[PDB]
């Protein structure tokens, strides 16, 4: 079996330095060729560069050329990459995989196995307390300007399930993410059935209740 | 570079029916293509390498085909656990480009979607920042046209459009429209239409706005 | 000094690569006001449009040499036959980066072809030499119904006889049976215990799955099986212990595309400065001439001589191969592949790691196996 | 069934069509031969022979084509073959640019000759110097690959002595001709019958050598493949008149009768795969974009090929593509620098003797013919005893000499 182990990720503000640590078991890694791949959410992949068994070509994708930096550890099985200068775009998660230029002769570059990956994120803000705006046919909450990550969000304590899911968080320019939590309800229970939108930020321990109303 | 068309961009199809997917590329990179199946919050894991080889623990239902410039990927007959996104890799020069996704996934019905839109609230309103939501439910498939016209213009750069996922149970798909205004703009705006075009919703329903 | 190098090389990445070759070697060594020219072509998978292509674009293009690549891809054949072919009818000299097929070896059917890579003729040496030095007299063929079998197995006759040695069985079995059992049985009805292999993946596989179900994984049993049998299904299925080539430098692309360049430059040269070269058909179709300089340029490349290269000094024999390449006798080692021993300049050097041999075997076996059962 | 012809001259339209009129009429064959296609071309462009045959594949779905090219290019067969081999396409080889076999044919490939091949080429120059008075052989060659297979052949054939004269010696060396080798090689074991096989340029300088020393004259005679006399009309001026080849040409037959057999040949083994499996097999619509693999969803026509009987004038064709009946006559060079037919290997694969005793045709620079004379004699009974060779082992003179004689039919004839 072989797996790929991805850490070294975390919190960066933009212009910062990160180093992302790749982890190879199950095989040697000097003997075979490594890359870095990039998926924004909602976006395409995006490869950024290769790492020869010499070392001596690396192949950095235009977007990100001379400003990451990739080094590998043949004792130690393992490859690093080194990001600098971090912008909005590099918020994505990075995957290293093994690649295919030795697995024949040279050219293909066929990725194959893919480790579980790290997540990379951009913010020039610390942790801070989550600002829930409700609003007002069904009703529907909406949390604002509020990092770090997407907290679950329950209607009625959790009692109300019907029409309830919330939708995946939305990087601002601020660093600050975004969702809103909407139920789908008849238009006809608008004042007689009573809808509070529960929100507990747990890295903050917030308790932030909005009630809705027309 | 090289730029690699999927179409159409999203299709589904029941468990058991034979699923298609086609891959054009820019200009012409003989068979030097790759497949790849990654799960909603997994990796992707290769499938089909030179667009004619079938990797080892890949069952036999998954067959690529397709030269040249245009590639296609043919299953034999669609499984529950084959039900994700798909690409077409290029590694015929570098930079090593990707192809789109594929999205596939399971054929319930047609539906007409249901559209809601949800004014800011008091506190919302006092709070210094004002955004009005649009609501999209049950729509198959996730392609939906959803604009705003604020004012009768045209507004691009500021809306937002999230989807989830597929529902598990009723194949239901649910997207959130948002919309990013400034307190003082929104205070200055009344008519936030919502105009959604759909399969199940032939007639472009708008969802007009007043004070 | 007008001349041209069409080439064919596989994807874009390697026929950008062959470019800037060009141009290093245009700016290096012999240097004069121009020293030729740099084009090329894709390998498109159909065989009859890339064949034309290619005769288009070189024959109009006045090329003097072409330097073609073969994929090893198995589903799809992407071989150089059409365009060795096309170049045939003219006597335009080509190259093969990486053609491991034996067909291309007479020169008959390929009248102007060259490769800078021995299909398995090398191997075949290579094999010899390790039986000559591991102190075996015993040979169990496995060659195939093919042409390449054919001449792996016609080649390793000839250097038997040599030293007046002969296998006690050559038996050979069609490609893509099913039913080598009884082959296999033939063989273990024999006095000999090192068995020689040579067939494509899928053979390879089915004969290593018919060894495992009749016990010959054990000890006492040598396989010596080629390169072209390490991979896939045939290395999914290969017995540990496996003592088998890897062709050091790994047919590796640039290295090979780098040489046929600088090969390709010192011989333009040398023919430049010895005498008068006959110029190209200006187009593919309308004339049928046989080229007057194709015979003197073949003899000049087969009397080229490259130290500069990657692997050193770059020869070739009367058959246009590369000669005293570089292998490397890598043995399984725990379903993993470690290097032990490398062939270089017709030498054989273990090194320190051990040659572990099928059933989990700690000293050297020996080819004979005193039955004491003579009918 | 819509089978096609071509040809570089001569018989340009009517004669072919006489010709593919008349062949399928003269038996009951069960395909109906609907129409066929006649093309002439002078130039042999590979890219032109592609779209001619691409061309042919569109319309009427090929199904088979006879190739008549007149140019002598050895490339010429190799394309076809690749062609045959890329679009499944039942081809024969015919005068001209398939004139010489000498490509090892894939599996995937369909294509044949009417050439004669190196394997039974020996056996045919063997059986000739069975005839002739001729027991010690010894050959030259070269390195190439191919020539090697020759030798090897002429090795394991002299390892097979159970029938045939007795094996003689035989040394083999083979190198370049500089560095003190053809000269010594020449000078040793040179008996009778010497034997020259290699290229045009080798054969010449081999030839010129053997002129510049003591090997030429009324000695013994030289015996060269159909390689050697590629072109008929091309006598170099190192040839000797003493040289003898062996190669079929038109002093026997015609570019008419080969193109009428070769079609007859195809009209059989489209009938027998119509009868045997389902039908007549069809064809590829187009030579162009075909992503798929190359698959045979067909059957090939060597089955249908390797056992074929037409009118008794049939050519069957071997496992290797090679045909079992090859014509393969032999001419020797006559006095004046001219090629004449001499024997034919056509009769159950058996030579002949043509009525042509071996004389001692003098060369460029005549000699004395004082080494042969003439021993007359008389069959009287303790001192002469007239007998006939056994067909048995040796099948030839083994002590005894030869001996000549004369029969008497009618007495008035
Ligand atoms: C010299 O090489 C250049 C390219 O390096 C040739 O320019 C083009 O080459 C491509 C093939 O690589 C052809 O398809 C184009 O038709 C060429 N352009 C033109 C305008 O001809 C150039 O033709 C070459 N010149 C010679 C004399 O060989
Ligand atoms: C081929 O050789 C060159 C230099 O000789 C080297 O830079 C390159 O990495 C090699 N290719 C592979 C696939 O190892």
């Amino acid at each position: 079996e072989v797996q790929l182990v991805e850490s070294g990720g975390g919190l960066v503000k933009p212009g910062g330095s990160l180093r992302l640590s790749c982890a190879a078991s199950g095989f040697t890694l000097s003997d075979y060729y490594m890359s870095w791949i990039r998926q924004a959410p909602g976006k395409g992949l995006e490869w950024i560069s290769y790492i020869s068994v010499s070392g001596t070509k690396i192949y950095y994708a235009d977007s990100v050329k001379g400003r990451f930096t990739i080094s590998r550890d043949n004792a130690k099985n393992s490859l690093f990459l080194e990001m600098n200068s971090l912008t909005a775009e590099d918020t994505a998660v990075y995957y290293c995989a093994r690649d295919s230029g030795s697995t024949m002769y040279d050219g293909y570059n066929w990725f194959d196995p893919w480790g579980q990956g790290t997540l990379v994120t951009v913010s020039p803000a610390s942790t801070k307390g989550p600002s829930v705006f409700p609003l007002a046919a069904a009703l529907g909450c909406l949390v604002k300007d509020y990092f770090p990550e997407p907290v679950t969000v329950s209607w009625n304590s959790g009692a109300l399930t019907s029409g309830v899911h919330t939708f995946p968080a939305v990087l601002q320019s601020s660093g600050l993410y975004s969702l809103s939590s909407v139920v789908t309800v008849p238009s006809s229970s608008l004042g007689t059935q009573t809808y509070i939108c529960n929100v507990n930020h747990k890295p903050s321990n917030t308790k932030v209740d909005k009630r809705v109303e027309p | 570079d090289i730029q690699m068309t999927q179409s159409p961009s999203t299709l589904s199809a029941s468990v058991g029916d034979r699923v298609t997917i086609t891959c054009r590329a820019s200009q012409s990179i003989s068979r030097w293509l790759a497949w790849y199946q990654q799960k909603p919050g997994k990796a992707p894991k290769l499938l089909i390498s030179l667009a004619s080889d079938l990797q080892t623990g890949v069952p036999s239902r998954f067959s690529g085909s397709g030269s040249g410039t245009e590639f296609t990927l043919t299953i034999s007959s669609l499984q529950p656990d084959d039900f994700a996104t798909y690409y077409c890799q290029q590694f015929d020069s570098y930079p090593l480009t990707f192809g789109p996704g594929t999205t596939v996934d399971i054929r319930r019905t047609v539906a007409a979607p249901s559209v809601f839109i949800f004014p800011p609230s008091d506190e919302q309103l006092k709070s210094g920042t004002a955004s009005v939501v649009c609501l999209l439910n049950n729509f198959y498939p996730r392609e939906a046209k959803v604009q705003w016209k604020v004012d009768n213009a045209l507004q691009s750069g500021n809306s937002q459009e999230s989807v989830t996922e597929q529902d598990s149970k009723d194949s239901t798909y649910s997207l959130s429209s948002t919309l990013t205004l400034s307190k003082a703009d929104y205070e200055k705006h009344k008519v936030y239409a919502c105009e959604v075009t759909h399969q199940g919703l032939s007639s472009p329903v708008t969802k007009s706005f007043n004070r | 000094k007008i001349v041209n190098i069409g080439a064919v090389l596989s994807t874009r990445k390697h026929e950008q690569m062959f470019r800037e070759a060009v141009n290093q070697a245009n700016k290096r060594h012999g240097s004069w006001k121009i020293q030729l020219n740099a084009t090329s072509v894709t390998h498109k998978p159909n065989a009859i449009q890339m064949a034309l292509s290619v005769c288009e674009d070189l024959i109009s293009s006045q090329v003097y040499a072409i330097l073609v690549s073969h994929p090893p891809t198995p589903n799809d054949h992407f071989t150089p036959t059409p365009v060795s072919y096309t170049a045939g009818f003219y006597r335009i000299p080509v190259l093969g980066l990486t053609t491991r097929m034996s067909i291309y070896s007479d020169k008959s059917i390929h009248l102007s072809f060259l490769r800078t890579v021995p299909p398995y003729s090398h191997q075949s040496s290579v094999w010899f030499e390790m039986m000559r030095v591991y102190s075996w007299n015993h040979i169990i063929l496995l060659v195939s119904d093919d042409h390449e079998g054919r001449a792996a197995q016609k080649r390793l006759e000839t250097l038997l006889e040599e030293r007046e040695s002969k296998a006690e069985k050559v038996l050979q079995f069609d490609p893509g049976t099913k039913n080598v059992t009884a082959l296999l049985m033939e063989a273990k009805e024999l006095e000999a215990r090192v068995i020689i292999l040579s067939a494509s993946e899928d053979d390879a596989a089915t004969v290593y799955r018919a060894a495992a179900m009749l016990n010959m994984t054990g000890s006492g049993y040598v396989w010596l099986v080629g390169e072209r049998e390490i991979s896939g299904n045939a290395l999914r299925y290969a017995p540990d212990g496996i003592l088998g080539l890897q062709l050091i430098n790994g047919k590796n692309e640039s290295a090979h595309i780098s040489d046929a360049v600088g090969v390709v430059a010192q011989a333009v040269h040398e023919l430049l400065e010895k005498e008068n070269i006959t110029d190209p058909p200006r187009g593919c179709v309308g004339n049928t001439n046989i080229w007057k300089t194709g015979p003197l340029f073949k003899r000049v490349l087969m009397s080229s001589k490259y130290a500069d290269g990657v692997t050193g000094r770059v020869e070739f024999n009367e058959d246009g191969d590369r000669k005293f390449a570089n292998y490397s006798i890598m043995n399984l080692q725990n379903r993993k592949l470690v290097q032990v021993g490398i062939y270089n300049g017709t030498h054989v050097i273990p090194n320190d790691r051990k040659i572990i041999w099928p059933g989990g075997e700690t000293e050297k076996p020996r080819g004979y196996q005193m039955s004491t059962r003579l009918k | 069934l819509n089978i096609a012809v071509m040809l570089g001259h001569s018989h340009d339209v009517t004669e072919r069509e006489l010709r593919t009129l008349w062949g399928p009429e003269q038996a009951a064959g069960l395909p109906l031969d609907v129409n066929v296609v006649a093309l002439l071309m002078n130039r042999t462009d590979p890219k032109s022979l592609i779209t001619h045959v691409c061309d042919l594949m569109s319309g009427a779905r090929i199904h088979g084509l006879v190739f008549g090219d007149d140019t002598d290019q050895e490339a010429v067969a190799q394309m076809l073959d690749f062609i045959s081999s890329h679009t499944f396409v039942p081809i024969l080889g015919i005068h001209g640019g398939a004139s010489m076999i000498m490509a090892d044919k894939d599996p995937t490939s369909t294509f044949f000759q009417f050439g004669a091949s190196i394997q039974q080429q020996a056996t045919v120059m063997l059986k000739i110097m069975q005839d002739y008075d001729w027991h010690v052989f010894s050959l030259v060659t070269t390195i190439f690959p191919g020539y090697r297979e020759f030798i090897s052949f002429v090795k394991t054939t002299v390892d097979n002595s159970f029938v045939g004269w007795d094996m003689q010696n035989v040394i083999t060396l083979d190198t370049s001709f500089e560095d003190a080798k053809t000269q010594v090689q020449l000078k040793k074991i040179h008996s009778s019958v010497i034997l020259l096989y290699c290229s045009k340029d080798e054969a010449v300088l081999i030839l010129s050598e053997a002129r510049s020393l003591g090997l030429t004259g009324y000695d013994f005679f030289w015996i060269v493949p159909s390689l050697v006399s590629g072109n008929t009309e091309l006598i170099p001026k190192e040839f000797p008149s003493g040289l003898i080849s062996v190669s079929y040409d038109d002093w026997d037959y015609s570019l008419e009768a080969r193109v009428r057999d070769g079609i007859g040949i195809l009209t059989t083994a489209a009938s027998s795969m119509l009868e045997k499996f389902s039908y007549i097999p069809e064809a590829k619509a187009s030579c162009y974009g075909q992503m798929e693999r190359p698959e045979v969803p067909m059957h090939t026509l060597h089955p249908f090929m390797v056992n074929v009987t037409w009118d008794g004038k049939d050519l069957s064709f071997t496992e290797e593509g090679y045909q079992v009946h090859p014509r393969l006559v032999v001419i020797v060079l006559n006095k004046d620098r001219e090629w004449e037919k001499v024997g034919k290997w056509e009769n159950h694969t058996l030579s002949l003797r043509h009525a042509v005793w071996p004389r001692y045709k003098s060369f460029s620079d005549c000699e004395p013919d004082d080494n042969h004379l003439s021993i007359v004699t008389l069959e009287e009974a303790p001192f002469v005893i007239v007998e006939d060779i056994d067909p048995l082992t040796e099948t030839c003179v083994r002590n005894t000499v030869p001996c000549r004689k004369f029969v008497k039919i009618n007495n008035s004839t």
